[PDB]
């Protein structure tokens, strides 16, 4: 537990909630592009 | 070679004399260095 260390409130900790494919072992991905959950191309569109 | 971000290098040096074809002789390269590169390489370019 790191509540006494990481909890200020604190929100600078993020996780990837959406990705089109699952990551492989010991793999990382820092992609910033808007997740296209539908057929609509979200090229900057929200 | 590269596997799981662990890039391996092998090498060999031999005196030879041929114009354009590779030598017919048989030889084995030996492991040189391994680093956790952490990049799944799909492109490269030799620098001159």
């Amino acid at each position: 537990n790191s509540n006494n260390l990481d909890s200020k409130g604190n929100y600078n900790y993020l996780y990837r909630l959406f990705r089109k494919s699952n990551l492989k072992p010991f793999e990382r991905d820092i992609s910033t592009e808007i997740y296209q959950a539908g057929s609509t191309p979200c090229n900057g569109v929200k | 070679k590269n596997i799981d971000g662990y890039f391996k290098i092998y090498s060999k040096h031999t005196p030879i004399n041929l114009v354009r074809d590779l030598p017919q002789g048989f030889s084995a390269l030996e492991p040189l260095v391994d680093l956790p590169i952490g990049i799944n390489i799909t492109r490269f370019q030799t620098l001159l």
